[PDB]
């Protein structure tokens, strides 16, 4: 991209970044503009007379390169960029920082046969890396690593307790637990940002399945009450109080 | 080149995972040992000199996660609602999934009702009659399946691929 042949690609990407401020911030429009810019620069990678010797994988890496460069420039205008996203973030953080203190795997229907004794610590850590990166791809990869780790740990539990292979019934409740224990900062904005700004052609297949899992995990967690984690209403509220005092 | 998103709905223990693994890997835990999880799969099938590629989405069946399901079955071209023929409560639950997809899923969705664990004899509690009747009244087809013995596993996926609008 620094090579003198790419001069006019560089000018084009930069007149986009400058031309982005020319509109009052608006997520739905903003992300529509970025996806179209991505759609178009990516059309200009493959079709370009100079880039017609590139492999599929290389063109795909350049896409992610563009994504990363652009999104790092746009980051503070597009990410958690208004009051309602800020508010949803804080509500999620608040609830997890409380509930993580008393939640147990049986509250979520995790059977003892699928227990991990690290409490899937490595998956928690993979998820918490999410605010170490700015590109949607690298943020998503944290989610996806977390998911893979959970799955490998569930598979190990099933081997050991001679159970059948884990599916959504085993996985989702463990993703929820892990997410609560990880309490990753700005989880709501992080997911919205991935959904909006990730190269749309790439939010597909297994990637999109596990993404949908974490979005449904976020939704469950937002709405956690006594009944949703099978506790008595008096037991629930009293657990919340003691959590606030710590 | 017909790409289908297919959701598997039903409560825990019904056999959603066992079914899809039989279909994909041709294994059942008792005969082959466990290799991979069963929450997501791609599978291609040949239908009438064409090609149909299934993206298969497992869902959590527990009651506490019920209200999460629409996020999974959104835009599904097909659904298998599974119940355990030996559990009357699983059958009741499967009918609610059907009702919901009819209120709130795609009208051109191919739903299949799978009556799993057919191989279990002294345990069975749900009749072919009720399942068959129910499915006949509600615009879907019923098949009896078994992950263990492989009965009607390939066929239910074939029959879903066949019916694709
Ligand atoms: N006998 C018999 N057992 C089955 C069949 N399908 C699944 N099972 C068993 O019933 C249990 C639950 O199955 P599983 O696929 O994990 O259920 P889920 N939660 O719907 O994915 C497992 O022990 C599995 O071996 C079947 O067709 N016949």
């Amino acid at each position: 991209m620094r090579k003198p042949s790419a001069g006019d690609f560089v000018k084009s990407i930069k007149s986009f970044i400058v031309s982005f401020s020319n509109n009052a911030p608006d997520p739905e429009k903003d992300c529509a503009m970025v996806q179209e810019f991505f759609s178009k620069m990516e059309a200009a990678f493959r079709a370009h007379p100079l880039w017609s010797g590139c492999s599929e994988e290389e063109l795909d890496s350049a896409g992610d390169g563009l994504e990363k460069y652009v999104m790092t420039k746009l980051f503070t205008r597009v990410f958690a960029s208004n009051t309602e996203e800020v508010i949803a973030d804080e509500k999620l953080f608040q609830k997890m920082s409380l509930v993580q203190q008393f939640i147990s795997p049986e509250n979520l229907d995790i059977q003892p046969t699928f227990q991990n004794e690290s409490s899937w610590l490595l998956a928690q850590k993979e998820l918490q890396k999410i605010n170490m990166y700015k590109a949607p791809r690298d943020k998503l990869v944290c989610i996806l690593n977390c998911c893979k780790v959970i799955n490998n740990l569930l598979l190990n539990a099933s081997i050991a307790s001679n159970e059948n292979a884990p599916g959504a019934d085993e996985f989702l409740p463990v993703l929820i637990y892990v997410t609560i224990k990880a309490n990753p900062p700005q989880l709501h904005s992080n997911l919205l940002y991935i959904q909006r700004y990730r190269r749309e052609s790439k939010l597909v297949g297994e990637a999109a399945y596990f993404f949908t899992n974490i979005l449904s995990a976020e939704s469950f967690i937002s709405n956690i009450d006594a009944k949703s984690i099978s506790l008595d209403e008096a037991e629930f509220e009293k657990n919340m109080e003691s959590a606030r005092a710590r | 080149s017909i790409n289908a998103k297919l959701v598997l709905l039903g409560d825990v223990g019904a056999g959603k995972s066992s079914l899809v693994l039989r279909f994909v890997k041709d294994q059942f835990v008792e005969f082959q040992e466990s290799t991979i999880g069963a929450a997501f799969f791609s599978q291609t099938l040949a239908v009438n000199d064409a090609t149909v590629k299934f993206e298969i989405w497992d869902t959590a069946g527990q009651e506490r996660y019920h209200s999460l399901a629409p996020m999974y079955y959104r835009g599904a071209a097909a659904a298998i609602i599974v119940f355990d023929v030996t559990n009357q409560a699983s059958f009741e639950r499967a009918k609610k999934w059907v009702q919901e997809l009819q209120a709130q899923g795609n009208p051109n969705m191919v739903m299949a009702l799978a009556g799993n664990k057919s191989d279990l004899l002294d345990a069975r509690k749900v009749t072919a009659e009720d399942a068959q009747t129910y499915a006949q009244e509600n615009g879907l087809f019923f098949m009896e399946t078994s992950a263990k013995t492989a009965t009607n596993v390939k066929e239910i996926f074939y029959e879903i691929a066949r019916r694709l609008p």
